[PDB]
């Protein structure tokens, strides 16, 4: 979970 | 195969600044700033997407070393599985990568971890690109060590579909 949305 | 985030975002521009809030005492500055350089030309080099460094005020990928808690919601876990976070293009935290300190950052090396590979990898997400199935691809979503890296088909076709190739 490296790929973050905000 | 290659893949993006939900929304596409992308970045609008194609000159596109960074900046080093902070440094991994585990490697020389030189060492980093070559390995951030390298990082981002390795997405330059097929792409007509330039990346500039600053010494000061609020850069598009604002770059940070930091563990655990470090004040954006999504917490780093200790030494191993997550080796760094990128937001997906866009304003404010958005571009951002962090990377986590708990691990031990190399170059040119089986130990550790390449600061090179991870930078890259989590960049690529900066620019909207998501992982890749692919086990030689960059975008892996697993960590390997390769003494001579290339950039997959499969990178480089989806950042192209993204961006463009190189007009050079
Ligand atoms: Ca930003
Ligand atoms: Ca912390
Ligand atoms: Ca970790
Ligand atoms: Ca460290
Ligand atoms: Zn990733
Ligand atoms: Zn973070």
């Amino acid at each position: 979970n490296d790929a973050l949305i905000x | 195969m290659y893949n993006f985030f939900p929304r596409k975002p992308k970045w609008d521009k194609n000159q596109i600044t960074y900046r080093i809030i902070g440094y991994t005492p585990d490697l020389a500055p030189e060492t980093v700033d070559d390995a951030f350089a390298r990082a981002f030309q390795v997405w330059s080099d097929v792409t007509p997407l330039r990346f500039s460094r600053i010494y000061d005020g609020e850069a598009d990928i604002m770059i940070n070393f930091g563990r655990w808690e470090h004040g954006d919601g999504y917490p780093f876990d200790g030494k191993d599985g997550l080796l760094a976070h990128a937001f997906a293009p866009g304003t404010g935290v958005g571009g951002d990568s962090h990377f986590d300190d708990d691990e031990l950052w190399t170059l040119g090396k089986g130990v550790g971890y390449s600061l090179f590979l991870v930078a890259a990898h989590a960049f690529g997400h900066a620019m909207g690109l998501e992982h890749s199935q692919d086990p030689g691809a960059l975008m892996a979503p697993i960590y390997t060590y390769t003494k001579n890296f290339r950039l997959s088909q499969d990178d480089i076709k989806g950042i192209q579909e993204l961006y463009g190739a190189s007009p050079d």
